[PDB]
């Protein structure tokens, strides 16, 4: 009854332990360890996991982790012993080891456990927020296609600074002709001299800061636009909507929504204001909130294609979230009647193909991307839909990534992309393939959180390797 | 976590969203994850 005994050493450690005696229930529980045989490795794995309970209480995460991971070796999918490791590598600021812990701790659960999950949802958050902001500091900003830069500012059309000319005369027609990397220097030189396009120039320069990446650099540009309330209330409102979107972006709904408010109050006719705070509501979920924007978008642009789509789409998600099988077929119908009346909104197809994937048309919906590519030949991202629809529907990872390297040929600087055909090779199972899409599409990301997302998916791969080496 | 991508249309942001969810999917359904 050699077994016994160390059951019974272990029995009177548990009972110091609910007393709280932690040192005594040690001691008992080193006793249990020297009592059991060799040949009993779960019973002998039970009795350090028991022992490095008590050290967890004592808070000496050390000897924690140290009679977790001898557990560990005896009973090697032992998931309480590998979790208490992970939540002393935790303390022990241990990040990539308390990953690899959770992460085999999830797959053993079959990632029924929120508990594990929370814990390797945080530490990912972590490792690819810390990577994110040392990349940042130095990393050189690329200056997007003209395509974009246009796309970017035709969905503008009170911000003064994109208008054609009938130092920052220079900048503007350097925009002109196309040649944005002299644009930045040029809006300095207003700005050191004071010209009298001086708002504009301390608007124009932010936008570009923006649009390279370096947000850094705009906030404070935002800032004093803001400031100098004698400037042009369209100048104002433009740089409140672009600081608010910078807020949304960094994880500040608050902040971004006060600087949106104060744009509407200060310009109230100003309809960027009510079609770039809609889209942001849609986002956030708050439907009630962008249908009434995306109505006064319509109030304001009644031959606006684009805003008649918006508010259909806006309609659409409003019965989506409510479940009302005669709503939603009544916002589905609604799709047909706004691509029929204005055919050729890209757009509008593809907010309708949106809503046929989220009510299973994948065939119907896949057309709809189909006429996109019929009116927009050039436009990437319709083939990333694509892709991203074939693995919703047939689960086609081959014919998936056809489609999402069609993109990159149109454009090699879609970091959207790049991430989609990393998370294919992360469901085909190459790691080492998928952390190469990761890492080309954290060399083009625009903002900092982007970039944290793709370097916790790569931690995410890397730890994957590592537990699947035992 | 809304990870909001500049100057993109409301259909590309709204893919965002259904690329996490497919991120998590496909980490969940590796070979790793089935083989232990």
């Amino acid at each position: 009854n050699s077994l016994d005994r160390a059951q019974a050493a272990k029995n009177k450690g548990n009972k110091y332990f609910k007393a709280g005696k932690y040192e005594q229930a040690i001691q008992c529980y080193t006793e249990a360890i020297s009592l059991c045989p060799t040949e009993k490795n779960v019973d002998l794995s039970t009795f350090y996991q028991n022992r490095a309970a008590a050290f967890e209480q004592l808070q000496k995460w050390k000897e924690v982790a140290q009679d977790c991971t001898k557990a560990v070796e005896l009973n090697p999918k032992y998931v309480k012993a590998l979790f208490r490791r992970a939540k002393a590598h935790e303390k022990l600021d241990n990040k990539k080891e308390c990953l690899e812990d959770v992460t085999a701790v999830c797959i053993l659960e079959g990632f029924q456990n929120q508990q594990s999950m929370l814990l390797a949802d945080k530490v990912l958050k972590l490792l690819g927020k810390e990577k994110a902001k040392e990349k940042y500091k130095n990393r050189e900003p690329l200056m997007p296609s003209p395509q974009f830069i246009k796309s970017y500012f035709s969905s503008f059309t009170d911000d003064i600074i994109s208008q054609p000319m009938l130092g920052y005369l220079k900048a503007k027609q350097y925009m002109e002709e196309e040649n944005y990397d002299k644009i930045i220097s040029e809006c300095s030189k207003e700005i050191d001299a004071e010209g009298k396009y001086m708002a504009e120039a301390l608007l124009l320069r932010a936008t570009f800061y923006l649009l390279i990446g370096n947000a850094n650099a705009a906030k404070p540009d935002l800032d004093k636009v803001i400031s100098l309330k004698e400037a042009n209330v369209k100048l104002r409102a433009n740089a409140l909507i672009k600081r608010g979107s910078m807020y949304m972006q960094q994880q500040q709904p608050l902040l971004s929504t006060q600087d949106f408010n104060m744009a509407a109050d200060i310009d109230p006719q100003n309809a960027d204001v009510y079609h770039h705070r809609g889209q942001l509501k849609i986002l956030l979920d708050q439907v009630e909130e962008a249908v009434a924007d995306f109505d006064e978008c319509i109030r304001l642009r009644p031959e606006s294609a684009l805003a008649q789509a918006q508010k259909c789409f806006a309609l659409y998600r409003q019965a989506y979230t409510g479940n009302n099988s005669s709503q939603i077929q009544a916002a589905m119908k609604g799709f047909e009647e706004v691509i029929k009346k204005f055919p050729r909104c890209a757009e509008g197809y593809a907010l309708y193909a949106q809503a046929l994937t989220d009510q299973q048309q994948f065939g119907k919906a896949d057309e709809m991307y189909d006429k996109c590519i019929d009116l927009e030949p050039d436009n990437a991202t319709t083939y990333v839909h694509k892709g991203l629809l074939q693995l919703q529907w047939k689960q086609d990872l081959d014919r998936g990534l056809e489609l999402i390297s069609k993109a990159i040929e149109i454009d090699n600087k879609c970091d959207f992309a790049y991430e989609t055909m990393g998370t294919i090779e992360v469901q085909r199972g190459n790691m080492e393939k998928a952390i190469d899409m990761f890492n080309k599409a954290i060399n083009l990301a625009k903002s900092e959180m982007e970039m944290a997302h793709l370097y916790s998916l790569c931690d995410a791969a890397h730890a994957q390797t590592e537990v699947a080496k035992k | 976590p809304i990870i909001l991508r500049l100057g993109s249309p409301l259909s590309l942001n709204m893919a965002r969203k259904t690329l996490n969810s497919l991120e998590d999917k496909a980490f969940q359904l590796t070979p790793i994850a089935v083989q232990m």
